C-alpha cells in the first residue's frame, strides 16, 4: 500500500523517472527491487537524474532508461547505527582493516579501481636487494600472483638505481599503462571492486599500511536532528505478475445500517439492508 | 625513434649525419652555410683529427656513395667548459671548407631569438638515424615522431631524474613512454611551429633507454649557447 508506505514514514520528496504516479494505484506488477543506502551532506546534489559525480561513479549508478522512481526520507538519531563494509574481496586478502571513524559518518568512494586475479602489491626481495635510491619495501607474495615489477636501470652514473610501477600514487600516476590499477566506472547495479593501493607503504606475508588506502572520504549525514538516506523503486513490467496494489478496494472499510446498498462480500452479489446484531455460532472458518 | 613512421620527402632541410670511418655515429644540425652544429659527446680525444670526416646533405637512405661524394670538415670548436661526468654543456660545432650553396631542398633554420616566449605544453618534431625499438641497428630511412615539451620541475623529480638536470637544459617526451629516441640520436633537429617558422632549440646529449616509463627524452637549450655560437663565428671571421 503505498499511502501507508508514505504515512508511517517521513518522506520528504517522491519522483520518478519514466512513470506516472496515477497508474501505481491498482495495477499489478512482476517485482519490485529496492535499494537504500545513505546520503551524504556534502555530495547531496549529486543524486540528480544525470549527474558525473563521485557517487553515481563510485557506488551507485541510477540507470535513466528504466522506471525507477527515487524516494527521500528521514530517519530519527535515536537507537541507530551506520554499518561501514568494505565489500571488496582482494582488498580484505591482505589484511583490510576498519575505517575507524566516528558515530553517525558515512564513507562515500570517489575513485574506484579495478584489478585482475595475477596481482600482488609485494615485490621480490631478491631483486630489491641491488637497489640503493628509492628502494620500496618487499615480503613474500603467496602463490598465484606475480611479483611487483621492477627494472634496474642506470641514467648517468647510478648503478644501484631501482624502478618500479605506480608512482607514485595510483590515483595520480604518471604512467597508468604501466601500473596494472586502473580506474573503472560501475554499471548498473555493480559494485567498485576495491580502492587504490599506495604500494610504497605495503609490505612474512605481504600487509599492507592501513593508511595506505587512499580515494575515499567522510562526512555526516545528519540534517534537523535527522539522517537521511536514499531509496530506490525499481518497477519491472507492467500490468503483469503477481504483486498488485490494495489502493483500489480498501477505500472507505466502513458499512452502514439502515439503507439499501450492494455488496460484493466473498464473491456474492446482491442489495439488502444492514443490521447490527449480536451472534456467536461463527467459527474461524465460516 | 620509437612509435614514428618513414619520412616522406617534404622540406626538412635541416638534417646533416656525420660520416666518421665510413660507418654512420652521430648527426647534426645546420644554421648557416658555414658551420654545423652537433654534440659535444662524440668529439672527445679518440675522436680527434677531425680531416678524416664527412657530412651528407640532402640525403634520406644512406646509400649513394663509397667514401666519396662529400664535405670535408676543416676544423671543429667545442665549448670549453665540457663535463664528462654530469654530461653539461654538450654542444659542439664544425666548420666545412666548401661554400655549400643553396639549392633544392637545402634550407637552414634560424637561431632562436631571446625571449621566445615559448608555451609550457609546446609541440615539437624529432628526426634521426637510430634504432627501431630497442638496440636495434642504424635505420635505412628517415623517420620522425611528435614529442612534447615537459617542465623541468617536473622532470626534477625524484621518480624521474632526482635534480640531475642543470638550468641550461630542457626536457621532452612523454612520461607514459613509447615515445623515445635510442642510441645513435645523437644531436638531431627539434624545431616547432611558431610563426610559420621553425625553431632550433633542442640538442640530444644523453639519454636512459629508449620507449621506457619514467624514462622521457633529454634535449638540450640554446637558448643561453647562443651567444657563445655568435662569438666563436665572429672570432672566425
Amino acid at each position: 500500500n503505498l499511502s501507508t508506505l508514505l504515512r508511517l514514514v517521513h518522506v520528504d520528496s517522491f519522483s520518478c523517472n519514466n512513470l506516472d504516479k496515477s497508474k501505481i494505484f491498482g495495477s499489478c506488477f512482476n517485482s519490485i527491487t529496492v535499494d537504500k543506502f545513505a546520503i551524504p551532506n556534502r555530495r547531496r546534489d549529486d543524486l540528480q537524474l544525470g549527474s558525473s559525480g563521485f557517487l553515481q561513479s563510485s557506488n551507485y549508478k541510477i540507470d535513466i532508461s528504466s522506471s525507477s522512481c527515487q524516494l527521500y526520507y528521514s530517519l530519527p538519531l535515536v537507537n541507530v547505527t551506520i554499518n561501514n563494509f568494505n565489500p571488496s574481496s582482494w582488498n580484505r586478502r591482505y589484511g583490510f582493516g576498519s575505517f575507524n571513524l566516528s558515530s553517525y559518518d558515512v564513507v562515500y568512494s570517489d575513485h574506484c579501481f579495478s584489478v585482475n586475479s595475477d596481482f600482488c602489491p609485494c615485490a621480490d626481495p631478491s631483486v630489491v636487494n641491488s637497489c640503493a635510491k628509492s628502494k620500496p619495501p618487499s615480503a613474500i607474495c603467496p602463490a598465484g600472483t606475480k611479483y611487483r615489477h621492477c627494472d634496474l636501470d642506470t641514467t648517468l652514473y647510478v648503478k644501484n638505481w631501482c624502478r618500479c610501477s605506480c608512482l607514485p600514487d595510483p590515483i595520480s600516476t604518471y604512467s597508468p599503462n604501466t601500473c596494472p590499477q586502473k580506474k573503472v566506472v560501475v554499471g548498473i547495479g555493480e559494485h567498485c571492486p576495491g580502492l587504490g593501493i599506495n604500494e610504497e607503504k605495503c609490505g612474512s606475508s605481504c600487509f599492507c599500511s592501513p593508511d595506505a588506502f587512499l580515494g575515499w572520504s567522510f562526512d555526516s549525514c545528519i540534517s534537523n536532528n535527522r539522517c537521511n538516506i536514499f531509496s530506490n523503486f525499481i518497477f519491472n513490467g507492467i500490468n503483469s505478475g503477481t504483486t498488485c496494489s490494495n489502493d483500489l478496494l480498501y477505500s472507505n472499510t466502513e458499512i452502514s445500517t439502515g439503507v439499501c446498498v450492494n455488496y460484493d462480500l466473498y464473491g456474492i452479489t446482491g442489495q439488502g439492508i444492514f443490521k447490527e446484531v449480536s451472534a456467536a455460532y461463527y467459527n474461524n472458518w465460516q | 625513434i620509437v612509435g614514428g613512421e618513414s619520412a616522406l620527402p617534404g622540406a626538412w632541410p635541416w638534417q646533416v649525419s656525420l660520416h666518421v670511418q665510413n660507418v654512420h655515429v652521430c648527426g647534426g644540425s645546420i644554421i648557416t652555410p658555414e658551420w654545423i652544429v652537433t654534440a659535444a659527446h662524440c668529439v672527445e680525444k679518440p675522436l680527434n683529427n677531425p680531416w678524416h670526416w664527412t657530412a651528407f646533405a640532402g640525403i634520406l637512405r644512406q646509400s649513394f656513395m663509397f667514401y666519396g661524394a662529400g664535405y670535408q670538415v676543416e676544423k671543429v670548436i667545442s665549448h670549453p667548459n665540457y663535463d664528462s661526468k654530469t654530461k653539461n654543456n654538450d654542444i659542439a660545432l664544425m666548420k666545412l671548407q666548401k661554400p655549400l650553396t643553396f639549392n633544392d631542398l637545402v634550407k637552414p633554420v634560424c637561431l632562436p631569438n631571446p625571449g621566445m616566449m615559448l608555451q609550457p605544453e609546446q609541440l615539437c618534431w624529432i628526426s634521426g638515424w637510430g634504432a627501431t625499438e630497442e638496440k636495434g641497428k642504424t635505420s635505412e630511412v628517415l623517420n620522425a615522431a611528435k614529442v612534447l615539451l615537459i617542465e623541468t620541475q617536473r622532470c626534477n623529480s625524484r621518480y624521474v631524474y632526482d635534480n640531475l638536470i642543470t638550468p641550461a637544459m630542457i626536457c621532452a617526451g612523454f612520461l607514459q613512454g613509447n615515445v623515445d629516441s635510442c642510441q645513435g640520436d645523437s644531436g638531431g633537429p627539434l624545431v616547432t611551429s611558431k610563426n610559420n617558422i621553425w625553431w632550433l632549440i633542442g640538442d640530444t646529449s644523453w639519454g636512459s633507454g629508449c620507449a621506457k616509463a619514467y624514462r622521457p627524452g633529454v634535449y638540450g637549450n640554446v637558448m643561453v649557447f647562443t651567444d657563445w655560437i655568435y662569438r666563436q663565428m665572429r672570432a672566425d671571421g
